């Protein structure tokens, strides 16, 4: 099992994402800190802010540790309830939209059926699957280009509901094309090896949609962007 | 007051919090969100110092400290790299690469500016 | 084999050891933030240290991580230089006063030898395994005692140097008691299932010793306590 | 409000940042290193709201809570669990147990006591 030397890099991925939060946190306090002479009331609430954003991102990604383990031990449950699909993807647009802007992404909700859309699913989880297309969206989209978005659209299909997380962005080989959603992998490329990226996102997402008794797949090549498609039954069984 | 400094980096929050200790000096700035960026605010002007660190996207910190070094005005201004990269091989690859002082993230901002001092100050 | 279902164990455990100081970070930063005006300049001070504090512990449980993989990558240094290792051992207690203190631990240095004790090793990677052992001698103690200490003996034996780690904390089963230098191997136990750990310090450990061409072994029982003996050659053959 | 509040963690940093959030809105606060102190902190009186964790080193905080919900004048003392085992049945493990709410680690210190005044005007 291979897995052995993937998960060695993963060791050092974890490193390397969690130490840029990790070095804000340590900078702004370190400053705030020494230089409370040379701060004014707006700079001291910024920066501290600042600490507690970059906590939050380093709260997620051990939330991503976590998940993973409770995943990987076939020991986590899901709760489900009637959630209006609709509101849970635009909850979900309206989560993102500070990392949008912060690499110049427009983010979209379209709608194919009518939106009152009904659900029984758990809105926590899928509110979570929903947030790793999006943000892989966008942290994987043209490192330079104006037209660039992420698109959610709603759908009916098959008695279940179809969502899927269409990107302008930069898209995936054929090879890779299957081995996207196992624990730990990630797509190296001399074009992305700047990725902060855990490997575990879609991993955790196949996984909770499993569940669900429903699937995750992949549509996609290296010029036009990727197309994700969850597919969920309207009510499981 | 009087000495320049190019910052690059494809952190905003980082830029900020570098510079902010930076003009605690007197010193004035240029930020480069990237490695274009940085050559093409570099042809404009010449810092007295750099701040350059490693992973970015549309050009990386390795070509851009390649760049300098391959050139007579940049050969000689310095450079501290500051890198979440430890491996201490990514510091040879980077004082080889031309550096000047690489300097591992998370930073102690104290520090790094007290070595932003001697690399003005030589 | 068993590598798989402990790395999924080790996982579960960067989880739990890196939020305990982020929740000290997150906590004490919204206070901050939240409480300017009911602040006084002493506190403010006092919390804002405790930040710094708690992301320098977050920094060490990340670099055993980067570390490891260096290691597990067979792709790690060493540069030796004249180190006189009587200071190199207190230099490097004082540096765990604080930690010992906290838990009511005094740290005792001793020697058999002529102190300005000479050694050709690495002072920096030394000083790391030294800091391993003082460490577990203290986050492995008797937890109610008066009596308890973490001593460092420096000895010179067979053309080497020998330090040893002794603790009048607990001890190991001897089904492990060889079984603890394996990378990712922590010792479950009714008693010991609330503290922090890897499982990659000891074998960090080893390895930064065996590449110094000397050993690392154990001798302990279920009550009295421990010892780990580093032989070291005081000068590379 | 003029009422008491019992903390009990194992964490002196932490004890340290619960008691002032808690203190900045009038309660007063006892403070317990483990299990065992809590209720040798305990037999001396009754707490309008106790704060506790589950993780420490002489007596872990299940039996703790286990203990409070035994006796006929502790079962009605609400009791907000604070652990870094966010695990959603390590919560349902501990609202059998006998605690009123759970909130997980790392918290916000608002909610917190935006929670606990919840529990404060029952
Ligand atoms: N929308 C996307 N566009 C391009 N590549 C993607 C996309 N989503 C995922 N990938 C690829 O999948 C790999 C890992 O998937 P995932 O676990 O979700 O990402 P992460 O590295 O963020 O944890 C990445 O290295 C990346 O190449
Ligand atoms: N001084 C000691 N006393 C008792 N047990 C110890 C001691 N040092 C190490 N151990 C055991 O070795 C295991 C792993 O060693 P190490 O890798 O240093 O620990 P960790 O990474 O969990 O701190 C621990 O889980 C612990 O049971």
């Amino acid at each position: 099992k291979r897995i052995d030397r993937m998960k060695t890099e993963f060791i050092a991925n974890i490193s390397h994402e969690l130490r840029t939060p990790l070095t804000a946190i340590k900078a702004y306090a370190e400053t705030i800190y020494n230089s409370l002479g040379e701060l004014d009331l707006s700079t001291l609430k910024e920066f501290l802010e600042v600490i507690i954003d970059q906590s939050n991102h380093l709260e997620n990604l051990l939330n991503e540790l976590l998940d993973f383990s409770r995943l990987e031990r076939k020991s986590l449950q899901i709760n489900r309830e009637k959630v209006d699909l609709c509101d849970l993807v635009e909850s979900a647009v309206n989560a993102i939209k500070e990392f949008a802007s912060s690499h110049n992404v427009n983010v979209l909700f379209e709608s194919n059926v009518p939106c009152p859309v009904e659900a029984y699913i758990d809105p926590t989880r899928i509110r979570q699957v929903l947030l790793n297309l999006l943000n892989n969206g966008v942290k994987y989209s043209k490192k330079d280009a104006p037209d660039k978005y992420v698109k959610v659209i709603l759908d009916e299909k098959d008695g279940g509901v179809l969502i899927i997380v269409e990107d302008n962005g930069i898209g995936i080989p054929d090879h890779a094309k299957d081995r996207i959603f196992e624990q730990f992998y990630r797509v190296d490329s001399s074009l992305t090896y700047e990725v902060p990226g855990t490997g575990l996102g879609l991993a955790i997402t196949k996984e909770i949609v499993e569940l669900h008794g429903g699937r995750i797949w992949v549509e996609s090549e290296v010029g036009k962007g990727s197309r994700f498609f969850v597919w969920i039954p309207k009510d499981r069984a | 007051m009087s000495k320049k400094v190019l910052l690059v980096d494809d952190s905003a929050v980082l830029r900020k919090i570098v510079s902010f200790n930076l003009k605690k000096e007197g010193y004035e700035v240029i930020e480069a969100e990237n490695g274009q960026i940085a050559l093409e605010k570099l042809s404009e002007f010449t810092p007295d110092l750099i701040v350059l660190d490693i992973m970015m996207p549309v050009m990386d910190g390795f070509t851009v400290l390649k760049k300098l070094q391959e050139k007579e005005e940049w050969k000689r201004i310095p450079v501290i790299v500051l890198t979440a990269k430890g491996g201490e091989e990514d510091e040879s690859l980077a004082l080889s690469l031309g550096a000047r002082k690489v300097m591992r993230k998370p930073f102690s901002p104290s520090q790094f500016i007290e070595e932003v001092k001697h690399l003005l100050n030589e």
